[PDB]
């Protein structure tokens, strides 16, 4: 009777019950033992499932340990990355019906669900999490595959670059535990500058931008320009030696792969989602950059609401609890008759 | 309106979610 919603991130699983405002379970997508509880291994790399046995351990941990449910008792909506291979969609569907014996399931694209969380069915999303970033233009709930852009530069890369630019100050962050310390520094202290060159000058001219952080050994480190240099990587991927254009350009390129007839609607409905869009200033920087690239009279709107770390999950919670959605589930009966490729007909 | 079109309309309407 209650549907389950599971957004399986490269870094975090967000899971809970359709109709709720927030996931009840948020835990790391890792096995040594599983989740909150061998190395670590992350079974989702850059948003795509790469270790199916460990993915099954994460799904079992979600149902039994975290949610305290039997998956055979609930319709289950799962999420997937944009451009998820057809074979991966079929493998998830099979696991759910044959291993977990779900009565019904659905798989939705992450970025589509965050568009839905904003009350829209057409728009373009920038979804940036821990392992992957995408630009995803959507027309009436359809993600347009020829126009989707993927960038393997997201939160984990930003933490690794902040580690590198601090290390090059003499503060050495290299280990797994040290990486977690720097991820916390990044979340607490980083921001996106409106004008990177200007901010570089302010940093150097004043201590006004400085913040201090106490490390575990009671060393206190001070960071200045590292606060904005770290996420500036999203706009200048050359900072970590990537040749890709930054995320304002890839937004543009994505728009330009779509018909000119929908472009007004994409520019006026640019939704940001995922943990790596949380930086103070990132919406305003995007609005500035996309205004520079768009036609001169074009209306630009960036929608970056404060709940955006979980908007994929929230859109799933809305979707799976709508009365108009109840005929859209793949039922176990349909899976028994059609097998795993039913997922392509229905999702 | 197709069932898909009613679904898109419901998504645009939005809804209240339960506080956890
Ligand atoms: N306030 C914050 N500022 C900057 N980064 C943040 C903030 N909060 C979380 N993040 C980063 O967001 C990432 C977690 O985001 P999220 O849960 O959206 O990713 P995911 O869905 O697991 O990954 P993906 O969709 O890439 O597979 C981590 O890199 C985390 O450090
Ligand atoms: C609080 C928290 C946040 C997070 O995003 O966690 C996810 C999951 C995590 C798994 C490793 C870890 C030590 C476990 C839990 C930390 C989970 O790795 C990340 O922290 C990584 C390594 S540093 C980074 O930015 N992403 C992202
Ligand atoms: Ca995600």
């Amino acid at each position: 009777t209650t549907a389950l919603v599971c957004d399986n991130g490269s870094g975090l699983v967000k899971a809970g019950f359709a109709g709720d405002d927030a996931p009840r379970a948020v835990f790391p997508s890792i096995v040594g033992r599983v989740g909150d509880e061998r190395t670590l291994k992350y079974p989702i790399e850059h948003g795509i499932i790469t270790n199916w046995d460990d993915m099954e351990k994460i799904w079992h941990h979600t149902f039994y340990n975290e949610l305290r449910v039997a998956p055979e008792e609930h319709p289950t909506l799962l999420t997937e990355a944009p451009l998820n291979p057809k074979a991966n969609r079929e493998k998830m569907t099979q696991i759910m019906f044959e291993t977990f014996n779900v009565p019904a399931m659905y798989v939705a694209i992450q970025a589509v669900l965050s568009l839905y969380a904003s009350g829209r069915t057409t728009g373009i999303v920038l979804d940036s999490g821990d392992g992957v970033t995408h630009n995803v233009p959507i027309y009436e709930g359809y993600a347009l595959p020829h126009a989707i852009m993927r960038l393997d530069l997201a939160g984990r890369d930003l933490t690794d670059y902040l580690m590198k630019i601090l290390t090059e100050r003499g503060y050495s962050f290299v280990t797994t535990a040290e990486r977690e310390i720097v991820r916390d520094i990044k979340e607490k202290l980083c921001y996106v500058a409106l004008d990177f060159e200007n901010e570089m000058a302010t940093a150097a001219s004043s201590s006004s931008l400085e913040k201090s952080y106490e490390l575990p050994d009671g060393q206190v480190i001070t960071i200045g320009n590292e606060r904005f240099r770290c996420p500036e990587t999203l706009f200048q991927p050359s900072f970590i030696g990537m040749e890709s254009a930054g995320i304002h350009e890839t937004t543009y390129n994505s728009i330009m792969k779509c018909d000119i007839d929908i472009r007004k609607d994409l520019y006026a409905n640019n939704v940001m989602s995922g943990g790596t869009t949380m930086y103070p200033g990132i919406a305003d920087r995007m609005q500035k950059e996309i205004t520079a690239l768009a036609p001169s009279t074009m209306k630009i709107k960036i929608i970056a609401p404060p709940e955006r770390k979980y908007s994929v999950w929230i859109g799933g919670s809305i979707l799976a609890s709508l009365s108009t959605f109840q005929q859209m589930w793949i039922t176990k009966q349909e899976y028994d008759e059609a097998g795993p490729s039913i997922v392509h007909r229905k999702c | 309106p197709s069932p898909r079109e009613q679904l898109m309309e419901s998504i645009r309407k939005g809804k209240e979610l339960k506080q956890i």
